[PDB]
């Protein structure tokens, strides 16, 4: 009778490694920002494409979620 | 935080002064410094009624 | 030098009180509009309404036996479906008719409906207080039932 | 006339805290003693060097 | 001293972290209702199911059973 | 004697009585806030009670 | 000021002192409630009333329940059924 | 675009001209006939502006009401008079006896007063 | 006059001193409202410190009954001389655990009672 | 029978019932009585505290003072003193 | 003595003994 | 002093950890005039002149 | 009835991954002012940025978990 | 029903997560104390706000399942 | 009273989740005190800090662990 | 054979994170023996505390695993 929803649950796990590697991306960002600030303005713009990856990747598996729990 | 562009709802200016904001003195304060002008009618207040009730004990207690 | 000849105590209070207004009445003034009318207003207002009927008036958990026996709240706001256990302040004179109008909405309500309190059927033309009072003294929990029989 | 000293309270509590207390304090006689005195010895010292 | 207190700073009547504020707080619990006694409406929740109160009765009764009494004093 | 039993009441057997040395003490203690200050910042009270 | 180990109290004040105002609204409702059936049993009734009673409905045709009296068709010779 | 980002700042300052006209009109109707006096303004300056006037004042927590408490330390010949001093010799130490007997009063009071409870008779 | 020029320019429309008089722009009850929802929300925090206060009390009530508890049942169990002679090492070091608890739990209530003003 | 809801206005009731309950519970029983008891300790042990501190500054007065033959008083009202004949 | 000259200021905070009247005052629950 | 002068400033100040800055709509002057600098500028010429 | 609680137990089981996140995001900040403090500001400025996202993730984390329960 | 005993259990789960995000967040602590204790005013201060968070998820990791326990 | 086991079972996970960022945090410790053994204390003050909270967490878990093996 | 010893099997997943903890602890102890030996003392000292809850925790969920193997 759950299917739906527990195939959706099942899916939304991911976000626990999507945010662990936001986080390492942002970690990184702060740290190259004290190492050097001069550069600061580069480091967030790559900072952002690996935004435009993992968020996109999220993304999708948040669609899959709203596909899944209505079949 | 500054900046030099202002919102809509900033616009027109201030409205509140700044003791509309800050806080008080921390040690020389409105409730300290009222309650330290108060203290000499405390003062008889509680003089009296404790001189009252310790003059009725003793009147009683003595014979 | 405490006090003044000529001056009385009632007076000096008065004194205080009109200090103690216009410090208010000068503070409420200066500060945010966005804060201070609701703090000041809705909230008290609220709250004391809320407090008042609770330690004032008295109120009863009300059941219904069957789902076809539900009222239509489908057209009024912010209720749109019957659920049981909802807490119902009354007056004292409200009587067994007025509080199935109440319950219908001034409609039209299903056949032998009738009230019951621990098992203990009410009859109509009683003063719910009183049959509560008498039936389930501290349990005011009714249901609504029909009495086909 | 009890149960006091053989008591799960007595072995759990009793027993324990005291022998870890008179262990402590065996081993560390001297050090809490001069830890301790050290301010009166650094007072009377300036006391007297100030009469003196 | 308590009267000095009560005039310093930051050491009002129960505010602070002074012996006089514990003392004011204190008597500000005393004086409140809470540790009062339960009136009779209301024996019958905690009192009279009670290990102190039940130890009690039996004190005061010493080769009697106050289990009947009990139950009596909870129909009352 | 149906309503006359609750009415037989029986006192407390607790005494607050406690010697407070404090010749052989010497440092201060620690001490618990019971409640906030009202006297000062009372109308940003509500305001600032949930930070820290 | 404030701290963590206050939240109860900053909870307590903030949701109870707002009843105040109430509470001693409530209890001055009360008194005048009992001034005024004071009064009106001063002044006379048919039946008697309870004072400390939420409800009192009873009346010539009205038991002290809010139901019918029995037997009051008619009259009596020693008045009131009551 | 030049033409509509032109056009859209334009009816942004409309928006604002009407702004404030309404804001002219509340001010001169409402809050200049609603104005406090000044009487009974804030009896206080804020601590930035005294810091500025250099009037700022950070010390004493506590107080020393009367002159006789307020010279003391310097007097240095009678910080307290010869009464005072007889009078100050009789609290050299606190009061255990009135302490044992208020003690037990209050106890005595809150038990067998304000503390009674029922207890059942066989 | 000083301020005529000034003055002059500040005439309105009947429109505009009605606006003025309601106050539109300047009453905000969206603002009003945000204002109270975030007032309320902000209630959460009182629960997270009465939990964390809580959780402080009981820390060395904790440490002294429950862990008291299972090393009450392994005595009860046990018998024999060498398990008992290893177990007082256990009990020892409870001790020590509950010592080290209750300087934990002074340390968060002095942080938890410690205020500026 | 027990889904008996109440209205979302009577939240501001928490700590009210919170405080009814534990008084009911606890304080107005002899565990309440503990408690007023350990309110008490509380007292106590802070008026020993601060008794305490007070025995710790005089004692290290005394030592720091009484011995010095350069503090007759404070040294922030010596302008009250009289002066010394033998400076000039 | 007389309502007006004890309720007179200097009176009232200098020579009037308010020990019973503030009793008094802080017992009218109690009467009440 | 440095405590006073320290707690007055957690207390007040708009910072990361704001005790008293919140739910602000409707700013003071000073805090107005420091976060609109082009304001504080408009809004003093005016008065000198 | 319980498998919508399972579903919403299993879509809970993921703020594991944002809470390690934000620790790498907050010791980083840490790590970068214990080296450079003079640049504060910067580390967390880009700090709430992650907290805006990481903390947006785990609200849906929440939302859906929810909406599992009921729907 | 167990499976409602079972959804709690899950909801608990992520503190597995928590506490080892918690623990790296003090440990960049330590480090900053151990690298600029001049400073320790301020990491002290970002460490309390992102416990602030952290505080907050778990307890919505109790709360739900508690609610998962009951309803 | 097959249900509760299980459950109690799949609760202790974050038993074995704290135990790392225990681990971190007294490593943390080491790793100070080895850079800076001038500064012993105010590394144990945050240590112990760290340690309480992932005790609370362990303490939680645990409690639920044996509220859910008997309700 | 039934299900006391699948919960008393899954209650032993906990071991896993403990040694993982257990073995950041010692590799920190090595660590800081290497870099300073001159504070062996202290470092084995704060080592012994950690196992100390590390150790202690471990304990309690093969405790927990035996009362769900006999419960």
């Amino acid at each position: 009778a759950g299917v739906a929803s527990l195939s959706a649950a099942i899916a939304l796990m991911s976000v626990g490694g999507v945010a662990q590697g936001i986080g390492s991306l942002f970690a990184a960002l702060v740290s190259g920002t004290a190492r050097n600030p001069s550069i600061k303005e580069d480091l967030f713009t790559y900072t952002l494409i690996g935004m435009g990856f993992l968020e996109f990747l999220g993304i999708i598996c948040v669609l899959m979620s709203a596909v899944l729990l209505y079949s | 935080k500054p900046s030099w562009h202002v919102a809509r709802e900033h616009r027109f200016g201030p409205t509140l002064p700044d003791h509309a904001y800050y806080g008080e003195h921390a040690t020389y304060n409105y409730f300290v410094l009222f309650i330290r002008g108060m203290r000499p009618y405390l003062e008889k207040i509680f003089g009296d009624c404790a001189s009252t009730i310790k003059n009725a004990a003793v009147a009683v207690y003595r014979p | 030098p405490l006090g003044v000849k000529g001056r009385s105590v009632f007076a000096g209070m008065r004194s205080f009180i009109g200090q103690r207004l216009g410090r208010l009445y000068d503070s409420f003034y200066y500060s945010q509009s966005s804060t201070k009318y609701v703090m000041v207003f809705l909230f008290p207002a609220g709250i004391f309404y809320t407090r008042f009927r609770a330690d004032t008036k008295l109120g009863y958990h009300v059941f219904i036996n069957e789902e076809k026996l539900y009222p239509d709240y489908s057209q009024n706001y912010f209720d749109t479906k019957w659920t049981n256990g909802r807490k119902v302040y009354l007056d004292d004179e409200t009587t067994v008719e007025q509080l199935k109008a109440q319950i219908y909405g001034g409609k039209a309500a299903p056949e032998n409906v009738k009230v019951a309190c621990r098992g203990r059927v009410f009859e109509d033309a009683d003063n719910v207080a009183m049959a509560v009072r008498a039936f389930c003294k501290r349990d005011p929990r009714l249901l609504l039932f029909q009495d086909n029989l | 006339s009890n149960t006091v000293l053989s008591n799960a309270w007595f072995y759990s509590k009793t027993f324990p805290f005291g022998a870890v207390f008179y262990m402590l304090g065996s081993y560390f006689y001297r050090d809490i003693r001069e830890k301790l005195w050290k301010e009166e010895k650094s007072l009377i010292h300036t006391a007297q060097e100030n009469k003196n | 001293q308590f009267w000095e207190a009560q005039f310093a700073n930051r050491s009002f009547f129960f505010f602070g972290n002074a012996w006089t504020s514990a003392a004011a707080f204190a008597f500000f619990i005393w004086w409140s209702r809470v540790f009062d006694p339960p009136p009779k409406e209301r024996l019958d929740r905690y009192w009279l199911n009670s290990p102190k109160f039940r130890i009690l009765s039996a004190f005061h009764n010493p080769g009697k059973r106050p289990g009947l009494k009990i139950s009596l004093m909870t129909y009352e | 004697l149906l309503g006359h039993t609750t009415s037989v009441t029986m006192g407390n057997s607790d005494i607050f009585f406690l010697p407070k040395p404090s010749n052989l003490l010497k440092i201060a203690l620690p001490a618990f806030v019971f409640m906030p200050n009202l006297t000062i910042f009372t109308r940003a009270f509500p305001f600032y009670a949930h930070t820290s | 000021s404030t701290s963590p180990g206050l939240a109860f109290a900053n909870l307590t004040l903030l949701l109870d002192v707002p009843q105040l105002p109430a509470i001693w609204a409530v209890n001055a409702w009360r008194e005048l409630n009992g001034l005024f059936t004071e009064m009106k049993t001063l002044a006379g009734t048919s039946d008697l009333l309870y004072p400390s009673n939420r409800y009192n409905p009873q009346n010539e045709k009205t038991n002290r329940m809010g139901r019918p009296r029995k037997y009051n068709h008619g009259e009596w010779m020693f008045g009131n059924s009551y | 675009i030049q033409h509509w980002n032109k056009s859209y700042e334009k009816q942004v300052y409309s928006e604002s001209v009407a702004l404030n006209r309404t804001f002219q009109a509340r001010n001169q109707l409402v809050l200049d006939r609603l104005k406090p006096s000044g009487a009974y303004r804030l009896p206080a300056v804020d601590y930035k502006r005294q810091l500025s006037r250099g009037t700022l004042v950070e010390g004493a927590d506590f107080y020393l009401p009367t002159a006789q408490e307020q010279q003391r330390l310097a007097r240095h010949f009678e910080p307290y008079s010869e009464q005072e001093q007889e009078e100050r010799r009789k609290f050299r130490f606190q009061s255990i006896s009135v302490y044992l007997a208020v003690a037990l009063g209050a106890s005595f009071v809150h038990d067998y007063f304000y503390q009674r409870r029922p207890v059942a008779w066989c | 006059r000083p301020g005529q020029g000034s003055n002059a320019q500040f005439q309105t429309s009947l429109a505009d001193k009605t606006r003025g008089l309601l106050g539109v722009g300047f009453l905000r009850p969206t603002k009003m409202a945000s204002f109270a929802a975030t007032f309320l929300l902000n209630f959460r925090f009182y629960f997270m410190y009465m939990a964390r206060t809580t959780f402080q009390a009981v820390r060395p009530l904790l440490a002294f009954s429950v862990f008291g508890e299972v090393m009450k049942l392994v005595l009860a169990t046990m018998s024999s001389g060498l398990f008992s002679f290893l177990f007082s090492f256990v009990l020892a070091f409870e001790v020590f655990y509950f010592f080290l608890q209750c300087y934990i739990s002074y340390t968060f209530l002095t942080m938890f009672f410690t205020v500026l003003f | 029978y027990d889904n008996t809801a109440s209205p979302k206005s009577e939240l501001i009731f928490m700590a009210g019932n919170a405080l009814g309950y534990c008084t009911e519970r606890f304080f107005e029983n002899e565990y309440g009585q503990s408690i007023f008891m350990f309110a008490l300790g509380l007292a106590y042990l802070a008026m020993l505290g601060h008794e305490g501190k007070i025995h710790g500054a005089v004692w290290r007065m005394k030592h720091l003072f009484a011995t010095n033959f350069k503090m007759v008083g404070h040294p922030r009202y010596a302008y009250a003193l009289p002066k010394n004949p033998l400076l000039q | 003595v007389s309502f007006s000259q004890f309720f007179d200021s200097e009176y009232f905070w200098t020579k009037a003994n308010v020990g019973p009247f503030f009793l008094f005052l802080f017992t009218s629950p109690f009467w009440y | 002093k440095q405590a006073w002068h320290s707690r007055m400033g957690k207390f007040n100040d708009r910072s990361d950890t704001p005790m008293l800055y919140a739910y602000m709509n409707e700013l003071p002057s000073w805090e107005y005039y420091d976060l609109h600098r082009s304001a504080f500028l408009e809004h003093m010429t005016y008065f000198l002149v």
